[PDB]
């Protein structure tokens, strides 16, 4: 731990195993205050759109989340083309999520 | 390594000769020297099997880009490619080399 010590390194590769593909990526990551840290309540009117099938209602929250629902976040082209070019199927097993080296600034 | 391609061997797989052993006619009664040209005419048929077991370098490329693969085409035509015609004589549309993945040098 500490200032001076990385908490974790940098590992975005792919390994393909007998019927097992494990891939992983790093990505460096930028986070803003949202909201001015606030919970401001939405709606269409908010934003002034009026039409019925386009109303709604909800919040809007100070935090971010974390998306990597896509494909191209976990495969490379070449690795998409390796998997899709010779197997019938597959399908996710286990997933691993890593944060590290946060900076405040 | 053979010009024309191929696995160049010292010993490479032994040939394998095969004869119809020869049946005389029939010999005339009285004794002669000479060598018998009377012969049955006969022909052998069978079946033969060839079991070769090959050993694999699997590709391990961290290339991103997808590769070029050897692939049949999607597009309608009179016959399929590597099948047999209307006839039924087989044919092999053209000639398929093994380099299609690639390295660095």
């Amino acid at each position: 731990d500490g200032v001076g010590s990385s908490s974790g390194n940098w590992h975005c590769d792919s390994q393909w195993l007998g019927d097992r593909v494990i891939t992983t990526s790093t990505r460096t990551w930028a986070l803003p205050t949202y909201n001015n840290h606030l919970y401001k309540q939405i709606s269409n009117s908010t934003s002034g759109g009026s039409s019925n099938d386009n109303a709604y209602f909800g919040y809007s929250t100070p935090w971010g989340y974390f998306d990597f629902n896509r494909f191209h976040c976990h495969f490379s082209p070449r690795d998409w083309q390796r998997l899709i070019n010779n197997n019938w199927g597959f399908r996710p097993k286990r997933l691993n999520f890593k944060l590290f080296n946060i900076q405040v600034k | 390594s053979p010009l024309m391609g191929g696995f160049g061997m010292k010993h490479p797989p032994p040939q394998i000769l095969i004869k119809n052993t020869p049946v005389p006619a029939d010999p005339p009664t009285a004794f002669n020297k000479d060598k018998l040209n009377s012969f049955i005419t006969q022909y052998s048929t069978g079946q033969v099997s060839v079991e070769i077991e090959w050993e694999l370098q699997k590709e391990n490329s961290k290339r991103w880009n997808p590769e070029i693969q050897y692939t049949s085409n999607y597009y309608k035509s009179n016959n399929v490619e590597f099948a047999v015609n209307t006839e039924g004589v087989y044919s092999e549309p053209r000639p398929i080399g093994t380099r299609y993945l690639t390295r660095n040098l």
